[PDB]
């Protein structure tokens, strides 16, 4: 069920900024100036509703050495 | 801007020479006017402010076609 979650979500979101830009008349481009703002967008709809819900885990880990 | 314009010697007639008369100086003015008269067009909204499309473009000044 979050495996489906992850992917209704992220998808909703991107399509409905990508909206936004296109009815503005300024539409998103592939410029290399404006991909990087993905970092934002999906970070904030799915990412972090999940991080406060205890869905998805956060922190470092001693034996493996790697971060979540 | 004002203007004046003076004529040069070159330019008098002789025989203003004998009456010494200077003639033809020039000059140019614009002149302010005041208010009187002011109309207004109010307008009072009931239920929502117009809204307004989202087109964030600048307003072309324009036709490109001209034929």
């Amino acid at each position: 069920r979050f495996s489906h979650w992850v992917k209704f979500r992220m998808e909703e979101s991107v399509f409905a900024y990508m909206k936004r830009r296109s009815d503005m008349g300024l539409s998103m481009k592939m410029s290399d100036e404006d991909l990087p703002v993905l970092k934002s967008v999906l970070m904030n709809n799915p990412i972090n509703i999940g991080i406060r819900n205890g869905g998805i885990l956060t922190g470092y880990d001693t034996e493996n050495k790697v971060s979540y | 801007d004002p203007t004046i314009i003076i004529p040069k010697r070159a330019n008098i007639p002789t025989n203003d020479l004998a009456a010494r008369i200077l003639r033809d100086v020039k000059v140019e003015l614009v002149y302010n006017n005041s208010l009187h008269y002011v109309k207004i067009r109010a307008s009072v909204v009931l239920d929502r402010p117009a809204g307004q499309s989202t087109n964030a473009q600048t307003p072309m000044s324009s036709s490109a076609v001209g034929v």
